[PDB]
This record gives structure tokens, C-alpha cells and sequence, in this order.
RNA sequence: CGCGGGGUGGAGCAGCCUGGUAGCUCGUCGGGCUCAUAACCCGAAGGUCGUCGGUUCAAAUCCGGCCCCCGCAACCA
RNA sequence: CGCGGGGUGGAGCAGCCUGGUAGCUCGUCGGGCUCAUAACCCGAAGGUCGUCGGUUCAAAUCCGGCCCCCGCAACCA
RNA sequence: UCCCCCGUGCCCAUAGCGGCGUGGAACCACCCGUUCCCAUUCCGAACACGGAAGUGAAACGCGCCAGCGCCGAUGGUACUGGGCGGGCGACCGCCUGGGAGAGUAGGUCGGUGCGGGGGA
RNA sequence: GGUCGCCUCCUAAAAGGUAACGGAGGCGCCCAAAGGUCCCCUCAGGCGGGACGGAAAUCCGCCGGAGAGCGCAAGGGUAG
């Protein structure tokens, strides 16, 4: 049994797993939203920026761009620079969209 | 949201009488109408003609929302029926909607009808759900006897959190659900 | 829905639109008219609600009628089958109840002719 | 007359019959039984035939099991005709026993009774036969 | 293919020749067939029109 | 809410064949109504109305009795 | 054994190719004419399409097996 | 592929050359006569005149394209 | 470097179904609202946005129990690569190496990687 | 008499391949969406409840790993 959740999850999820890149994965709480750097190879996070370990807080979508921008600035610090964007169950807008926005400007590339 | 009269009754009165008769713990225990949902089961328009709108402007007139479409899933034969044609209509009411629907039904629809004489009792899902059904539809006051073309029914249903019929049964009853016997 | 529960034809006058329900004939339309005031010749549709709600709580209340009527009756009929009287086996067969002939005609109770050779 | 209601396939290829029999080996019903020693394709007249010989021997009484069903077809190709041209039509059924195979059982009617009625019926049977009594050791199967 | 499933060639507005063959459903799509297509001959694309094979 | 397709929502006054005024919200402003949820036989307590023992029926039937003991 | 055709209201035949819808003549039953019978006129009933399977939303109709009937074939020695 | 001519009411149809009328027979309906049956006779319903575009005061009648049925002749590696 | 939670992989049911219990500090979830972005062949259910009054009822996390499901030896046998023997024949049998399936004993209410937040 | 090319399955003896006038079936098409992509959704079936409404029309609830669907025969594949 799933849940549609689930479905479009390993749906998403497994495309950009093929193309080999970085994985920039996204979780989009109630109260906040994460965002981590996964090699799939090894399997493991090599760079991770979120609203809670930011201690950030100030209308969520303002918020999102700047974990973004602070996760491209840790990023381009290690190498990273060519990346994939795992959009997660969630639909390539609002919260999930700005945190792409900013992590762009701020110097990731994709 | 929006201050409505059935609201009042449930959250004022249907309420606090359930969790006194059933004891309930935590607040979201207590058993609470989920959706209500009309379905005119037509089909009588089926390569017919394509005045269903007519059903539906009468529809949408007595629920406040736009009414969707069904389509056949399967072919069937004996009922000269493509898989594909337009056969009937569905609406779901949600929160505030649903409550108006419901208080007019109560009130001014369900009295209305050719000799009533209760709800049917055994008519409970088994799992906390309940289904009637009519075949007026200018029962509902704002269907004047002009507007109509031909009688129709439809099927209503009305989802609760109810774990049971007894349950059930208590929520719909203490909102004005007339039972028969 | 109007009165007792189906609406009676509008433009045509009260003492006959009455007659269009399950229970009144015109011997009550008559009557019933004179004991609420109802102008006798006055079309349904010239009838002020004034007029109407008086003489729609009136009849509902007054007399048996429709579906109730209806349902009496048919329970009054399941009463004789089930003891077995004449006029019961009478109605078990589809005959002719009020005692009459069934060589010619009686064919309302039995409906359309069933020749055979 | 045994034979299958409905069939899957109409031909069925011959096959060897290697081995013991595959299972059915224990008693599983009554109190004796007649088991294969060689093996055979047993046709659904012999198994009639023994059938009808057990009950008609003791006339009225016990219950007869029959552990065997005829499944697979048995072709013919007619008479005074040549290789060649298709393969030949199905003539009837038989079941494939092989040895250790108990192919009938009976019950609740005497020993000595038990013990005719099975031996007439093997008489029927194509293959040397042995009857058995129920053991420890087909309970304990 | 048959008399109603038919054989046809996509013809280059612009310049006029025809750089694809394909086919249709005469029954179906009636119409001549509208289709933008890669032109080797202007060298880039081109609204193709459908032409009797 | 999907509007473009929806009708509108005001309020409205519902006042039936018994005076009474249920106010809420329809389509209509203005709709009238017979008989109600308040003066329907079913819902007041019970009603006879006219219904009271089907007729002079059966043994309960009176107007006899040519004895005198 | 081989190849082709066929089985549809009581009788005799259409409809199958192209799936949705059962027709014709006779007979039969009821009513007319006639003193009566027939001829004649009016009106009606009657099959669940050989039998099993299968395809299909749907089968008299398309596909496989079996049964009965019909025609042709069965030569070289 | 190249020619020739048709589509007109439910069936068949001259009207088309020569632009002003959707006409004829058969079919169905009603009425007359009838042993009846036909035939006869009076009336009547029934069409965008294949499509779309075009010359014209107006065109089934004349043009261009297109659909379709029949027809003619030739070709088929 | 032990404990709890969040995101995420790997092993692919010994991990599952079902049952009973526990958890809201934090996280997470239901939750609150429909102004804005976005959305519903109808419905703010879903998707989306702005929030934080309430609640762990649901969901989820963590436990516990073996009814189900799942896993499952050893021992023995079927079968068999190779080498042979007996019987007119049907088929049997021997050495050597390999060796199931079923079933029996029994196991199981997961184990682990990387990052993030919070603890003692 | 039947057959003649192509496809699916078995025969085929656990790689590939393998014969017979051996056992079963299909093809000579089709689709301007039945194609490309982006986004979303998840079946069949069972039980319960529901005017006309049935075994089966459309609606609600719970169950359900795939027994459905994938134009067409069969196989393989397939709801991550
Ligand atoms: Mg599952
Ligand atoms: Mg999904
Ligand atoms: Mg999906
Ligand atoms: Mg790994
Ligand atoms: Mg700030
Ligand atoms: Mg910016
Ligand atoms: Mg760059
Ligand atoms: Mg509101
Ligand atoms: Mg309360
Ligand atoms: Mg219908
Ligand atoms: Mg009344
Ligand atoms: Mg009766
Ligand atoms: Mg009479
Ligand atoms: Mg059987
Ligand atoms: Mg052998
Ligand atoms: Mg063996
Ligand atoms: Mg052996
Ligand atoms: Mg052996
Ligand atoms: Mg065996
Ligand atoms: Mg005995
Ligand atoms: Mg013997
Ligand atoms: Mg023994
Ligand atoms: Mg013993
Ligand atoms: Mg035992
Ligand atoms: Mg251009
Ligand atoms: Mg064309
Ligand atoms: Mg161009
Ligand atoms: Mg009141
Ligand atoms: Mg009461
Ligand atoms: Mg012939
Ligand atoms: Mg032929
Ligand atoms: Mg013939
Ligand atoms: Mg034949
Ligand atoms: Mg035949
Ligand atoms: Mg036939
Ligand atoms: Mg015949
Ligand atoms: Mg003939
Ligand atoms: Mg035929
Ligand atoms: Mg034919
Ligand atoms: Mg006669
Ligand atoms: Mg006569
Ligand atoms: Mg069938
Ligand atoms: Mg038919
Ligand atoms: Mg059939
Ligand atoms: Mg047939
Ligand atoms: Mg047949
Ligand atoms: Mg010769
Ligand atoms: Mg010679
Ligand atoms: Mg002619
Ligand atoms: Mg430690
Ligand atoms: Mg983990
Ligand atoms: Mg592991
Ligand atoms: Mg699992
Ligand atoms: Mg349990
Ligand atoms: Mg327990
Ligand atoms: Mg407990
Ligand atoms: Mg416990
Ligand atoms: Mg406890
Ligand atoms: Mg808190
Ligand atoms: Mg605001
Ligand atoms: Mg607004
Ligand atoms: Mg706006
Ligand atoms: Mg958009
Ligand atoms: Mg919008
Ligand atoms: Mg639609
Ligand atoms: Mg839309
Ligand atoms: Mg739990
Ligand atoms: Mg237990
Ligand atoms: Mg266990
Ligand atoms: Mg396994
Ligand atoms: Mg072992
Ligand atoms: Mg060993
Ligand atoms: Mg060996
Ligand atoms: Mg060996
Ligand atoms: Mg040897
Ligand atoms: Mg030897
Ligand atoms: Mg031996
Ligand atoms: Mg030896
Ligand atoms: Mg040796
Ligand atoms: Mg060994
Ligand atoms: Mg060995
Ligand atoms: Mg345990
Ligand atoms: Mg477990
Ligand atoms: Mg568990
Ligand atoms: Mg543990
Ligand atoms: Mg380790
Ligand atoms: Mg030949
Ligand atoms: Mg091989
Ligand atoms: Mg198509
Ligand atoms: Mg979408
Ligand atoms: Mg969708
Ligand atoms: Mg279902
Ligand atoms: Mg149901
Ligand atoms: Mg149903
Ligand atoms: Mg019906
Ligand atoms: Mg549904
Ligand atoms: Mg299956
Ligand atoms: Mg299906
Ligand atoms: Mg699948
Ligand atoms: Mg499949
Ligand atoms: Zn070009
Ligand atoms: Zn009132």
C-alpha cells in the first residue's frame, strides 16, 4: 500500500537520481524547511542548510531564500558547484521555488 | 470562518451531550461531520440530450457550488451505455458550504416531502456513515415548480469521523436527523 | 409542494383545484372554502396568502388524505385477505368484490381480455 | 466414467514414468488399501471396474475410496491408417500410477470382507498389486 | 496501409520541397496535414504542409 | 473556491406556512416554504392531526351491545 | 478418412459476408360472410436461432470442438 | 494514373442543350366505387436539388474546387 | 563518544498485517485562515500560501505480545555429473562425487550508513 | 487433402541453437494522438450503505501488490 505522498516521492526522486548529479534534497515542514547536499554515490551529505539551525524566522518564503543562499555559500566553500534539485513530494513553487532562487544567486549551479 | 446557525447547534450543543453519552477522552475524539455529497445518478442523458445542465444549473442552485461531471467507466450493453458518456453528476460540500446545505435540508427540504415519515434507522454505513436518498428535488425552496423540466433525484451521502453507527447515530440525530422508527 | 403536499393546479378556480387531491371531492371543496371564507370562484393563483395559509392548515389537519389516506385504505383492504372473508378471497383473485356478475364484463377488476382457443 | 469436467489442453504428450510414486503412499481414510507395485497408465474403464466389483461384492455397506483420477488423455489414431498427418484423437482417460501408490481404500465393513472386495478389484487392475492395513506409521504421515 | 489509412509527403512551404514521407487516416483527420519540420534545405524550421504522395 | 461558475451566496429569509422566520444563506434572498421543520406532525411531539386510531376500528367499535346483563 | 454446403415459430425458405435490428409464404387461434362448409375479409398468437465452449459493451451474425442432414471424392497397382 | 456523366421526395425520374416551373410514374395517407380484389377516379403529406466557393435581378440548369456511385480506356516492375 | 527527534540512503518482510501501550520540551503532524502566490473536470480533500488558538484523537516515532504473514536447520530422502553390475525383458541395484522440494526442530514485532536539531 | 512468409508459447533435455504432415494461437494492420514532454492521479475485485437503478450506470465507506490496464495473439515486462 502507498499514499500518493510516497508515490510522487520515489517518482521525483529517482529521474534526477539517474542523472548522476549532486542531489540537493528539500524538506518543507509546517514551521520550517531544510535543505541537504547528498552524494548518492557514497551515500552521504556532504553540505546541509535549514530554518531551525539558522534560527531564522520571518515570513516563510522570505525565509526559504536565504537557507538557500547560506546553503550555496557553505556549498562553493567544499567544491560544490554542479548540482541537481530534488523537489520532493512538493510542487516546484512558493517556499520550495525561493529556496531554489536563492541558493542560485547565491552560486550553485543548476 | 462565517457564524452559521447549524454550526452554533453542533459546537454548542451536539458536542458536549455526545462526549457526556460516550465519554471521550481527547477533543478530537468526538465525532464530527467530515463531507456531504450529492450525486444525481442520471444516465437518462446519456446519448441523450446534453440538457443534464439543466440538472446541473439546478444542482449548483441548491448547493452553492459548481457540480462536476461522471462519465461511464465501463461499457455496459444492457443499459445502452459507451464507456465514456456523460451519466451523472457529483458535488462536494465541505466545511461552511456543507453546513448550509445541511440546515436548509434539515429544516425546509426534508418536511417538504410526500408523507414523511422518518429517516431510515438501519441505513448506517456500519462504519459511521450515512445514505439517503430522494427523487423531488423542487422539495429544496429555491426550486420553483417553473424551473422544473422533469422530476429527478439524487444520492445524498454524509461522512462523519464516527467510528461506528452508534456513534453515528447520536451525532446525526442530536443535529435534526428525523428517524423513523 | 404546496398543499396537502402536491400543488394543486394555480388559474383554475379554488372549488375545483381542491378536488385534485387524494381524499376531497367537490362536496368538501364546498365546504371547506365556506369555513375558512374562500371566495368560491377565485383562481388559485388570485388566492393573497392571507387566503391560502388559512385554508392550507385547515385541510392538512381537518381530513385523512393521500398517502396516509391511501395507506389506511390499503391496510383496511390487508385486513379482509387476511382473515379470509368473501369479499378477502374476493380480493385474493382480482374479482369483482361488491358481489356481481363475472360471466360478462367484471373487467376492470381483472383488466384486459385474456382470449384462449 | 471418470474424466476431467473441463481441460485446459485436448493432446497431452506420453512421458516416461520414471520413480516411485511421487506421493499418495500412506493410507489416508480407511483401514485398508490396494497399492501399486508396477507402474501404468490406468484407464478409467479399470478403475470403474474395480470400483463396481468392490461394491457389488459387498452388496450394500462400507465406503470405497478412490485415490487415483484418470487427467491424462489417451490418443488413438484409427485403424488401417499411416504415420503422419497430425497426431491421433483422444480415446480416453487414464491416471498414471506408479509403485507405492495407493490407488483405493475402504472402511467400515469387516476384515475379512475388506480383504476379498480389495483383491477382486486388483484383479481388474494391469499390475501386480499388495493390500494394506492401516499403521502406526500412516498416522504418523 | 489501405485505401483509408494513405501515404503521403510533407512539402516545405517556403521553399517547396518535400523532406518528410509519412501517413494518416483520410477517415479521421480529413484536413491536409499542418506541421512544422526541420528544413535541410532553408536549414532551419518550417510550417510543412501535407502533399499527395 | 474555483468561482466563474459559482453562484452567489447571500443571505436569506425563509418564512414558512407558519410564520416561521429561519434566516440563513442561498441563492434566493427571498424564498417561502409550507409546511416546516417546527409545525411538521412528525416533529411535533407526535400530532395525531387526524390520525387516531384508523377509524371506529375494530372491536373498539361501539354503537351495539342488544343485551342486558 | 478427406473436401465443400446446411440446422432459424408446426411445414418450407430469408437474415450471417458488413455484430446492436428476426423477415416471407403456408399453417394455427379469435371475430366476419353464408342456411352451413370452403373460398374471401378483419385481428391475433407462436421461435428464446443444432449443442457445447470462446471473442466482444453486445453474438442467429465472428472463432474452436462435438452431434445430425446433404453433395462431391476415394485413383495407379 | 488519363478520360466520359451522374447525384433531384422512401424507390426509379425527364427537367439540364435553351437561367424565371423541386415535375412524372411507382410508394404511403385520407375519400369515391367495389362480392371483394385489383384497376379506375378526387385530394394529400413528403427535397439542402452531393458539398463548399463563384458569374447573375434570379439559376437543380452556368462556372472552380471537393466528396461519392457508375462508366470508358490504358498500365501493372 | 550514550539518549530522543528530523531529513535521507543501504539490506529488501527475521523489516509485514493485526493487537495493546507510550510520546508533544523540542521536532513533526493533524490544526487555524483564505488576503496574496498556487489550486479543484465540484470541494483550500488534494496542491499552495499567511499563520500558531488547540491536540497528540488521527498520522507518525518508539515500545510490548508470535493469531496471521515471513524466515527456517540438522537429520534423511528424491534427483543427478562420473564409473559399474544383475535380469530374455519390463525395470531395478552398486561405487564415487554433488544434493534438493516438502516437513520437523526453530527464528522473527528489524538491523545498519551519512547529515541536521535537541538533551545529560 | 493440407501446407509454403512473419510473430507468441510448448516440444527444447536449467547458456545459445535444435526436427517431425508434433501440441496450441496470432499477423499482412493500426494511432495527429494511441506520438514528444511537463505536471497530477492509481487498478481489478469483495463487503457494507445509497431515489428511479437491476448481477452490473453514477455516489459514500472500509478492505486490496496487482489477479486490472497496457489498440490488437501470446509471452515477458509493468502501479517506485
Ligand atoms: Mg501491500
Ligand atoms: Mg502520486
Ligand atoms: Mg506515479
Ligand atoms: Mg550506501
Ligand atoms: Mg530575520
Ligand atoms: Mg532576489
Ligand atoms: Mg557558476
Ligand atoms: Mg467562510
Ligand atoms: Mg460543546
Ligand atoms: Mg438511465
Ligand atoms: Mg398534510
Ligand atoms: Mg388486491
Ligand atoms: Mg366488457
Ligand atoms: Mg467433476
Ligand atoms: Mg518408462
Ligand atoms: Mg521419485
Ligand atoms: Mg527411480
Ligand atoms: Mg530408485
Ligand atoms: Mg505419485
Ligand atoms: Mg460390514
Ligand atoms: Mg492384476
Ligand atoms: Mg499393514
Ligand atoms: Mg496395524
Ligand atoms: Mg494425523
Ligand atoms: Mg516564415
Ligand atoms: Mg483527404
Ligand atoms: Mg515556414
Ligand atoms: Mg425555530
Ligand atoms: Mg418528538
Ligand atoms: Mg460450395
Ligand atoms: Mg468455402
Ligand atoms: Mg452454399
Ligand atoms: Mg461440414
Ligand atoms: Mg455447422
Ligand atoms: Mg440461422
Ligand atoms: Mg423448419
Ligand atoms: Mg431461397
Ligand atoms: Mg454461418
Ligand atoms: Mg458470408
Ligand atoms: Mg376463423
Ligand atoms: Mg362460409
Ligand atoms: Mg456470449
Ligand atoms: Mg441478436
Ligand atoms: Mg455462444
Ligand atoms: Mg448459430
Ligand atoms: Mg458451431
Ligand atoms: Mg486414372
Ligand atoms: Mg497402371
Ligand atoms: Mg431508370
Ligand atoms: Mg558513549
Ligand atoms: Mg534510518
Ligand atoms: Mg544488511
Ligand atoms: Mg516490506
Ligand atoms: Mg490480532
Ligand atoms: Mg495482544
Ligand atoms: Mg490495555
Ligand atoms: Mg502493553
Ligand atoms: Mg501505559
Ligand atoms: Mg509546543
Ligand atoms: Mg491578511
Ligand atoms: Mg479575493
Ligand atoms: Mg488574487
Ligand atoms: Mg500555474
Ligand atoms: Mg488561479
Ligand atoms: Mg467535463
Ligand atoms: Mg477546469
Ligand atoms: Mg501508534
Ligand atoms: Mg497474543
Ligand atoms: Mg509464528
Ligand atoms: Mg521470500
Ligand atoms: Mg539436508
Ligand atoms: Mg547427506
Ligand atoms: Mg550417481
Ligand atoms: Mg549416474
Ligand atoms: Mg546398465
Ligand atoms: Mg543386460
Ligand atoms: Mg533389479
Ligand atoms: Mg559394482
Ligand atoms: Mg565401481
Ligand atoms: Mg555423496
Ligand atoms: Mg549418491
Ligand atoms: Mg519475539
Ligand atoms: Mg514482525
Ligand atoms: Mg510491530
Ligand atoms: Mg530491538
Ligand atoms: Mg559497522
Ligand atoms: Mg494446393
Ligand atoms: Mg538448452
Ligand atoms: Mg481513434
Ligand atoms: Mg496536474
Ligand atoms: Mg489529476
Ligand atoms: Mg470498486
Ligand atoms: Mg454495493
Ligand atoms: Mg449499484
Ligand atoms: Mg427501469
Ligand atoms: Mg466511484
Ligand atoms: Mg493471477
Ligand atoms: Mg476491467
Ligand atoms: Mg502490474
Ligand atoms: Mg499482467
Ligand atoms: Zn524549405
Ligand atoms: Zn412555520
Amino acid at each position: 500500500r502507498l499514499t500518493a505522498y510516497e508515490r510522487r516521492k520515489f517518482r521525483v526522486r529517482n529521474r534526477i537520481k539517474r542523472t548522476g548529479r549532486l542531489r540537493l534534497s528539500v524538506f518543507r515542514s509546517l514551521k520550517h524547511i531544510y535543505a541537504q547536499i547528498i552524494d548518492d554515490e557514497k551515500g552521504v551529505t556532504l553540505v546541509s542548510a535549514s530554518s531551525l539551525a539558522l534560527k531564522l524566522k520571518g515570513n516563510k518564503t522570505e525565509v526559504a531564500r536565504q537557507v538557500g543562499r547560506a546553503l550555496a555559500e557553505k556549498a562553493l566553500a567544499l567544491g560544490i558547484k554542479q548540482v541537481a534539485f530534488d523537489r520532493g513530494p512538493y510542487k516546484y513553487h512558493g517556499r520550495v521555488k525561493a529556496l531554489a532562487e536563492g541558493a542560485r544567486e547565491g552560486g550553485l549551479e543548476f | 470562518p462565517l457564524d452559521l446557525a447549524l454550526k452554533r447547534k453542533y459546537y454548542e450543543e451536539v458536542r458536549p451531550e455526545l462526549i457526556r453519552r460516550f465519554g471521550y477522552q481527547n477533543v478530537w475524539e468526538v465525532p464530527r461531520l467530515e463531507k456531504v455529497v450529492i450525486n444525481q445518478g442520471l444516465g437518462e442523458a446519456k446519448e441523450d440530450a446534453r440538457i443534464l445542465e439543466k440538472a446541473a444549473q439546478e444542482l449548483a442552485l441548491i448547493t452553492g457550488q459548481k457540480p462536476a461531471v461522471t462519465r461511464a467507466k465501463k461499457s455496459i450493453s444492457n443499459f445502452k451505455l459507451r464507456k465514456g458518456m456523460p451519466i451523472g453528476l457529483r458535488v462536494t460540500l465541505r466545511r461552511d458550504r456543507m453546513w448550509i446545505f445541511l440546515e436548509k435540508l434539515l429544516n425546509v427540504a426534508l418536511p417538504r416531502i410526500r408523507d414523511f415519515r422518518g429517516l431510515n434507522p438501519n441505513s448506517f454505513d456500519g462504519r459511521g456513515n450515512y445514505n439517503l436518498g430522494l427523487r423531488e428535488q423542487l422539495i429544496f425552496p429555491e426550486i420553483t415548480y417553473d424551473m422544473v423540466d422533469a422530476l429527478r433525484g439524487m444520492d445524498i451521502a454524509v461522512v462523519t469521523t464516527a467510528e461506528t453507527d452508534e456513534e453515528a447515530r447520536a451525532l446525526l440525530e442530536l443535529l435534526g436527523f428525523p428517524f423513523r422508527k | 409542494a404546496r398543499i396537502a403536499g402536491v400543488e394543486i393546479p394555480r388559474n383554475k378556480r379554488v372549488d375545483v383545484a381542491l378536488t385534485y387531491i387524494y381524499g376531497i371531492g367537490k362536496a368538501r371543496a364546498k365546504e371547506a372554502l365556506e369555513k375558512t371564507g374562500i371566495n368560491p370562484a377565485t383562481r388559485v393563483k388570485d388566492l393573497t396568502e392571507a387566503e391560502v395559509v388559512r385554508l392550507r392548515e385547515y385541510v392538512e389537519n381537518t381530513w385523512k388524505l393521500e398517502g396516509e389516506l391511501r395507506a389506511e385504505v390499503a391496510a383496511n383492504i390487508k385486513r379482509l385477505m387476511d382473515i379470509g372473508c368473501y369479499r378477502g378471497l374476493r380480493h385474493r383473485r382480482g374479482l369483482p368484490v361488491r358481489g356481481q356478475r363475472t360471466r360478462t364484463n367484471a373487467r376492470t377488476r381483472k383488466g384486459p381480455r385474456k382470449t384462449v382457443a | 466414467m471418470l474424466m476431467p469436467r473441463r481441460m485446459k489442453y485436448r493432446k497431452q504428450q506420453r512421458g516416461r514414468l520414471k520413480g516411485a510414486t511421487k506421493g499418495g503412499d500412506y493410507v489416508a481414510f480407511g483401514d485398508f488399501g490396494l497399492v501399486a507395485l508396477e507402474p501404468a497408465w490406468i484407464t478409467a474403464q479399470q478403475i470403474e471396474a474395480a470400483r463396481v466389483a468392490m461394491v457389488r461384492h459387498f452388496r450394500r455397506g462400507g465406503k470405497i475410496f478412490i485415490r487415483i483420477f484418470p487427467d491424462k488423455p489417451y490418443t488413438k489414431k484409427p485403424l488401417e491408417v499411416r504415420m503422419g498427418k497430425g497426431k491421433g484423437n483422444v480415446e480416453g482417460y487414464v491416471a498414471v500410477v506408479k509403485p507405492g501408490r495407493v490407488m483405493f481404500e475402504v472402511a467400515g465393513v469387516t476384515e475379512e470382507q475388506a480383504m476379498e472386495a480389495l483383491r477382486i478389484a486388483g484383479h481388474k487392475l494391469p499390475i501386480k498389486t499388495k493390500i494394506v492395513r492401516r499403521d502406526a506409521y500412516d498416522e504418523a504421515q | 496501409a489501405s485505401e483509408v489509412r494513405i501515404k503521403l509527403l510533407l512539402e516545405c512551404t517556403e521553399c517547396k520541397r518535400r523532406n518528410y514521407a509519412t501517413e494518416k487516416n483520410k477517415r479521421n483527420t480529413p484536413n491536409k496535414l499542418e506541421l512544422r519540420k526541420y528544413c535541410p534545405w532553408c536549414r532551419k524550421h518550417t510550417v510543412h504542409r501535407e502533399v499527395k504522395i | 473556491m474555483k468561482e466563474g461558475i459559482h453562484p452567489k451566496l447571500v443571505p436569506a429569509r425563509i418564512i414558512c406556512g407558519c410564520g416561521n422566520v429561519i434566516e440563513t444563506y442561498s441563492t434566493k434572498p427571498e424564498i417561502y416554504v409550507e409546511v416546516c421543520s417546527k409545525c411538521h406532525p412528525f416533529y411535533t411531539g407526535q400530532q395525531r392531526f387526524v390520525d387516531t386510531e384508523g377509524r371506529v376500528e375494530r372491536f373498539q367499535r361501539r354503537y351495539g351491545d342488544s343485551y342486558r346483563k
